[PDB]
């Protein structure tokens, strides 16, 4: 004789999708102040004896992070100056003083009539626009690149672009299962599961070809792909050691405030004090070659020991996908990175990457909402780690070529949410037992 | 003590040792992007906790972590011996094989509580 | 001896007002995607022995639906192009090429200076405006009709106005009572009450004189009024059989995209390919006469068998109330309907209703928020059923005349929420059982 | 089984046969027009369900569909015979004639639970 | 009857006379400035009440205003006499001086409830 | 043997901060229609034996009220006409017809080109601007004062500025503790505490130097300061009796509606019918002198009986700080309160305060969001009681001088929320009792 016995609080969970709130330990774009204060001591419980199936390519956490990151970006651009008056004909001349050979024609000295705070009065002002932000109309006549596509909103200079780590915390009745396996590809069973209330600090770093400021693999370089035999699936590489990248903007730019209306100021670019040099990034030649030597070593596992793995540069497309686009100190660099993926592999010095600057930014691959990044005063210099790559393979029927990829920003945060999954706790369980209700 | 879901991989009898550590973690601003996500996470937690508590009250098991009832095991849901269930098997494996008999089991618990409660009222009315 | 006994879950309800959420089974105006997915099989429970009072004229569901429809309409026009530059002087000439006699002067060929994407440049473009949208200023000079009164917002062309059925579902602890009486009036007790979680698919069809796309009476034509002896109360007729109305806009209109700013496009009307004919609706003469014969038969009950019931057309007023205004594929028709209400009743062929198109639309009887309906490419054709009428009687001291009414959109949705009622479940009850707490 | 409010027209005794079916239906995004209405309905259902559960706990009847108490039924509330109530009358009619004595009845149930719980504590203390 | 917190300054015994009046007051639109504040107040009240009820039910005291249990008074929490505690002292002072042993007391109640529920299930199996 | 006993519903509270919603017993700036209807009979319970510590200067209710009042002000100005075209050059002449000696140069007759409904046409309109709203550009050329600093939004004329009392009500599980001590100076123990569900009607009256239409002290004039020995801390005086002040605007102004766009109307000031006199406030000379006699009597307690207490006028600063700024009938006055604070105190007639009008208002000491208060038709007259003061002392090492203060609006509502305090009910308590669980 067996009687149905109901138990409450049993450790049973099911895969589910839920709204994960933020926790965080000057105002940011990500509004980390609106995030609830996380606990000083995170409570992680190791789930011994447990083997749970994971899949980062079908992970809803990545998709939910993408929507939140875009929403946070959009909400910080609402109380900001709308530069619709800037869509006017510009008389741009060529910035040709104290410039080097690599910066010839990259800067434009644009003069235009501007609206004054008084509606009936005009204002002839000038500004320095990069060649990537102005397009000629057929000194010559130019216009902002977005004027025929988007309405440009100036980013508020008091809002920081710096990625502050954010922890995605599941509500009560939900748990986040951290896979603690160190040789784990994004798909398959992970027999080292643990339950943490919520994830580590995941910096929303926006980059295309190199994963900056990320989380390193514990033991060895990890090659993770949705389908390694499919050339249309991006390959996410994770480095066991960080590759430092020095990124600087040598020009000593000055922000000039142009009052374009009542309470509205358009921060233009004044003349550069000193010489004008090309923005660039150095990656150590010795460190990069060693890391590529490790990448190919774990890349031969999925392609054979006798295959020829060659690294070539980008294949073409937008400047966002063909260049290592990233944000450094409030200015958006677009670095070539053709000297990085250039060698071929068979069985003190630095690499300088010539970067280009843009101020009109169409981000998240959205057509209609452009942003003007105001100039940053002084010289910008940031030091980051390249903690991963986004490689794309080319089809073939003895050599395999891997070109850098990007574009989709979900690939950038998938490299951080690969070890996490959201489960729905089911505390009601029934089991036959000799006990009977009196 | 192991923590929340600490006995997740432990045996059923060992898991029943600390049913409460998972029981107390099922329940515990502006309209910005994070504020709305925080608000809908609080309401979702409240509803999810209340639905399980209502089910326990429906079966006459409110306030009890372990509750015995008066509905038989049909032997088609599971014919496994008791010794290997509570000493060689975990709660996760249990729900996997009885995920489809859950609703019919729940309905049986529903009528048993109402039937015996009418009996209690009639017996006590004497 | 009798001791009180508290019972939980008793079937007791009281009349109450609550917030009913939407459920629904290209983006839509009413955002039916935001509605929760309704169950595939509705759970409807018959409440035998139960007689509940109903009143469709004091029903809060109608008032609540009116606010929701207006709010849904307002929120779909927020992320849409504001046509404030359109309020400029227009030089309009009549479209006199390949037009019929009925379209002489209805179309205006208006040319005007428009702001382009560049602030300092002007763009001389032309568009075709209907005579009902432009008002002369005293080729001649015209202006948009709303320019002194409202700020016009162009309807987003990718958002459809097609009425998708919506189910108004009460929250937990509330029930919706449905009257299954097939002879049920608008007021009084309903011997056959039933509980359903929420209502059938109620299409938010906007119309004034004829109730289109509606729900048919089960047995006979039903005449419903708040006070049949008051001529100031509208009479809501419901048809037991549907009268099919075919509405077409024969013109081959072309949508021309005029770019009036950065990221803003004003969709104008290009030249019509072919001849220009008048928009019209056909109602079958035999079918319409038969339905009026049934309406008068059910209308003599409240007015006597010897009374003379005459159908005259609408009295004076706005074009919205004097014409059968409705929406057909994104274009708003305004049909005369003077040949429908034309006869006097004593004790293959079609009726063509000449309609007029408008693009600047003021609905919900609101002054201050106009909307520009962008042109629809190609020929538009609609097939609908007239499932009811909104008649208004004229005062008198032997004949009764019934003119079509409208204007108030709540009367359009009152014809769908007449059988429904929101009640508040009260599960706590006390009874004197012999049982005593031990 | 008749469904939610299936025994709405049933007699008192037949309605009490299925008190559970109505008991379980009392409890079971962006800030758009429908999102806010759907959120307000979720919070309204939770606080409405919790209010009745709190009252049952106040009277010492939590977790019981039928609960007998220890306060007299004054004939001023209703002098109808037991037979004609539970076999010839429906729950809708019961509340209609006792809608005014409800609050005083609730207060009597309030004091009885606290008084008897003091007695339970004092009698057990020996 | 004194009202909500009417016996706030009264002695322990007088306060326990009317625990219910404070017990019943712990639980009982557009997105404008006031609407969101009202909604957040409602949600906060609901979750606070549910947390308190959950703590009560973890110790097996759901539905009881006065619940007496099976964990000892350590005599380091307090050594005051019963007469002076319950006749010359108030709940404010009680909480003020026992604000720090609260968590260990709660853990003791939790473990006692779990152990006694295990004992009840094992004894009932016979 | 002592076994612990858990008690639910014990009367225990702890100090906490929570969100207090509104309750209130033509639309209004503070949406009291959105406040929940308060009970007709407030339920207050006297907490005998209870002594609770209060602090008005660390009270979170004051800080929360400040955010709510600003938020209500901001949300009532969102659906209002934006007067961005008003920042145009003005040709202003002095209004010198039928003016008195005190109004020479105060009113300006400004004419300006203004945008009409049609985008391509302009209208030459005129308006009467006070000298405090226009600033000269170097008849002469003027401009609105806000036009280099803020974007001005015209206050909607249908929204009333009258302060409707609001009750700040704590949610369930929270209580509001009310000090019944009539000699309570805002800090320290309160031997007479009462619990009310929520506060009395606190009118959000906005004023700087005199606390108008407020709550009177029960017994004696109460001097309340955070640190009476610190001259940087404002002194809040509360009157036991009200001092009545009539403030009038004798000019019979006319509101002229200038239509500045589609659906946008700018309400200008037409010519005054009759003579133009100076706005002023009456204060009874006998009543005010008596009140100062009571203030100094209660002020010698904190400064000695032999000290010399002198009242001087405002030192300096903005017009909001140096003048008794307040709102009277929809227009904002700025009064010359120097005949009030003039006397020196040693051990039928009225005082006329010449006030000045402003239409461009920067509320809450915020730089960036100006408001245009539309003209009020007719003659404005309002009667109020001065129920307190905000005095500021000057440093010294035998006399003490007290100048008026203001600016911070939290001090205005601190005088109403001084007796209230928000506590968090803790209903769980553990005590040792001779029980044992079965
Ligand atoms: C990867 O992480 C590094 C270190 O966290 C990031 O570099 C940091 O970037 C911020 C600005 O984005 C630098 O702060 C700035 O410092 C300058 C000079 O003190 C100051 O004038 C600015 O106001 C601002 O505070 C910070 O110094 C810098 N840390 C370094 C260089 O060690 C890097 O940007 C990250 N990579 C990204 C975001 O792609
Ligand atoms: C302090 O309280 C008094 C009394 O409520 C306020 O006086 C009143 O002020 C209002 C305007 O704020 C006056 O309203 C006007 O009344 C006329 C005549 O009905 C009407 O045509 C106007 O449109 C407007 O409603 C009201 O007459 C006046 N009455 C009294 C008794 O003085 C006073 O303004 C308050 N002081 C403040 C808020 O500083
Ligand atoms: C990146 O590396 C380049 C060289 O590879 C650095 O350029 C040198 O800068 C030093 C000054 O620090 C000069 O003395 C050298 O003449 C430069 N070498 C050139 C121009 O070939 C550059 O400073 C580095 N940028 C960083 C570290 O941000
Ligand atoms: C409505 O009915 C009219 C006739 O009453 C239709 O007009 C006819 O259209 C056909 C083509 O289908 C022509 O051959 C006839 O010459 C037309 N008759 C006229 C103009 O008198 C009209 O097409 C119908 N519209 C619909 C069904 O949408
Ligand atoms: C404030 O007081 C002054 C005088 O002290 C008032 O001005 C007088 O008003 C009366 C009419 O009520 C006139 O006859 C006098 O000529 C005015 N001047 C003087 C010097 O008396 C003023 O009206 C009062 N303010 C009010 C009533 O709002
Ligand atoms: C402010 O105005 C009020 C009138 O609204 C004055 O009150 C009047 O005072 C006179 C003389 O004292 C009385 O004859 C009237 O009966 C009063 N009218 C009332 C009370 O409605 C008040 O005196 C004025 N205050 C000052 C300081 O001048
Ligand atoms: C027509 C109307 O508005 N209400 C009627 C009412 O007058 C009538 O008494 C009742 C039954 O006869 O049916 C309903
Ligand atoms: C200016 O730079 C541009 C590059 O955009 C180049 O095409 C042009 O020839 C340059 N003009 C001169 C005078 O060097
Ligand atoms: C500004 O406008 C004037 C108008 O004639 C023009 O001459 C001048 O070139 C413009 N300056 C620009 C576009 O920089
Ligand atoms: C990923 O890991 C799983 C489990 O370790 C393994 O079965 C699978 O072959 C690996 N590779 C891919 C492409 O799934
Ligand atoms: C895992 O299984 C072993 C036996 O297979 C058991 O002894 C151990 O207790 C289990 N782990 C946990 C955490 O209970
Ligand atoms: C143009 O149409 C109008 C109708 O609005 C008419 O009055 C006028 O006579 C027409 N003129 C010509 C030349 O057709
Ligand atoms: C556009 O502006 C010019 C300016 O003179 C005017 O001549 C012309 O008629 C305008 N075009 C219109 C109103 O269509
Ligand atoms: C309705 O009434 C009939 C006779 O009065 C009764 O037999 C039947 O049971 C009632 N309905 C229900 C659902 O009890
Ligand atoms: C007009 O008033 C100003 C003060 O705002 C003054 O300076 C000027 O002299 C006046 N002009 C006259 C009175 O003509
Ligand atoms: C309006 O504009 C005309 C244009 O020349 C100017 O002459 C006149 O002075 C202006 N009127 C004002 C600014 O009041
Ligand atoms: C207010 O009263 C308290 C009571 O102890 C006292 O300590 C405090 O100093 C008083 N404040 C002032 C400003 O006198």
């Amino acid at each position: 004789n067996l009687w149905v016995t109901v138990y409450y609080g049993v450790p049973v969970w099911k895969d589910a999708e839920t709204t994960l709130f933020c926790a965080s330990d000057k105002h940011n774009v990500w509004a980390t102040h609106a995030c609830v204060p996380t606990d000083p001591n995170p409570q992680e419980i190791h789930l011994e004896n447990v083997t749970e199936e994971f899949n980062m390519w079908k992970n809803n956490m990545v998709e939910q992070m993408h929507t939140d990151i875009i929403s946070l970006w959009d909400q910080s651009l609402k109380p900001c100056v709308k530069l619709t008056p800037l869509c006017v004909t510009l008389q741009c001349t060529n910035v040709t003083n104290n410039i080097t050979d690599d910066m010839r024609g990259e800067l434009k000295n644009c003069s235009f009539n501007m609206t004054t705070e008084l509606r009936d009065k005009k204002q002839k002002v000038y500004s320095l626009f990069y060649r990537l932000d102005v397009v000629q109309i057929n000194n010559k006549e130019y216009r902002l690149i977005n004027c025929n596509t988007s309405a440009i909103t100036q980013a508020c200079p008091k809002v920081s672009f710096e990625p502050i780590p954010i922890h995605y915390c599941a509500p009560a009745g939900f748990a986040i299962l951290k896979c603690k396996d160190k040789k784990f590809n994004g798909t398959g069973p992970c027999p080292s599961v643990s339950t943490v209330q919520c994830t580590h600090g995941i910096k929303p770093v926006v980059s295309t070809q190199l994963l900056l400021n990320g989380s390193l693999a514990e033991e060895e370089v990890m090659i993770r792909s949705e389908n390694i035999t499919n050339n249309a699936k991006n390959i996410l590489v994770q480095f066991n050691t960080p590759v430092q990248i020095n990124c600087t903007r040598p020009n000593n730019n000055t922000r000039k405030s142009i009052r374009i209306g009542p309470g509205q100021a358009f921060y233009a670019t004044g003349d550069i004090i000193g010489d004008i040099r090309q923005a660039h990034c150095n990656v150590s030649k010795a460190t990069w070659n060693e890391t590529l030597g490790k990448v190919v070593k774990q890349l031969r596992k999925h392609f054979g020991n006798n295959t020829i793995i060659r690294f070539a540069n980008s294949s073409g497309g937008d400047l966002e996908v063909t260049t290592h686009s990233f944000n450094c100190g409030g200015e958006f660099f677009y670095c070539n990175t053709s000297g990085l993926f250039n060698s071929t592999w068979i069985s003190n010095d630095s690499i300088t990457l010539p970067c280009r600057i843009k101020q009109i930014i169409n981000m998240w691959q959205r057509i209609g909402q452009a942003m003007y990044a105001p100039p940053i005063q002084g010289v910008i210099r940031c030091v980051s780690n390249i903690t991963g790559l986004i490689l794309t393979r080319d089809g073939g029927s003895t050599t395999e070529t891997f070109r850098p990829g990007g574009g989709d920003m979900r690939d950038n945060w998938r490299s951080e949410l690969y070890k996490y999954k959201v489960v729905k706790i089911e505390p009601l369980g029934v089991a036959p037992t000799r006990c009977k209700r009196r | 003590f192991l923590g929340f879901l600490g006995a997740a991989g432990s045996t059923m009898g060992a898991a029943s040792m600390t049913l409460t550590v998972q029981a107390r973690n099922l329940l515990s601003l502006k309209l910005t992007v994070w504020g709305i996500k925080q608000l809908q996470a609080r309401v979702l937690a409240v509803e999810r906790y209340l639905r399980d508590q209502q089910l326990l009250g429906i079966w006459g098991c409110s306030g009890k972590l372990i509750c015995c009832t008066n509905v038989p095991w049909n032997s088609s849901w599971s014919n496994r011996n008791l010794s290997e269930i509570w000493d060689n098997m975990t709660w996760l494996q249990w729900d996997k094989e009885i995920s489809n008999y859950t609703q019919i089991i729940y309905g049986l618990l529903e009528e048993s509580q109402n039937q015996q409660e009418k009996n209690e009222q009639d017996l006590l009315a004497l």
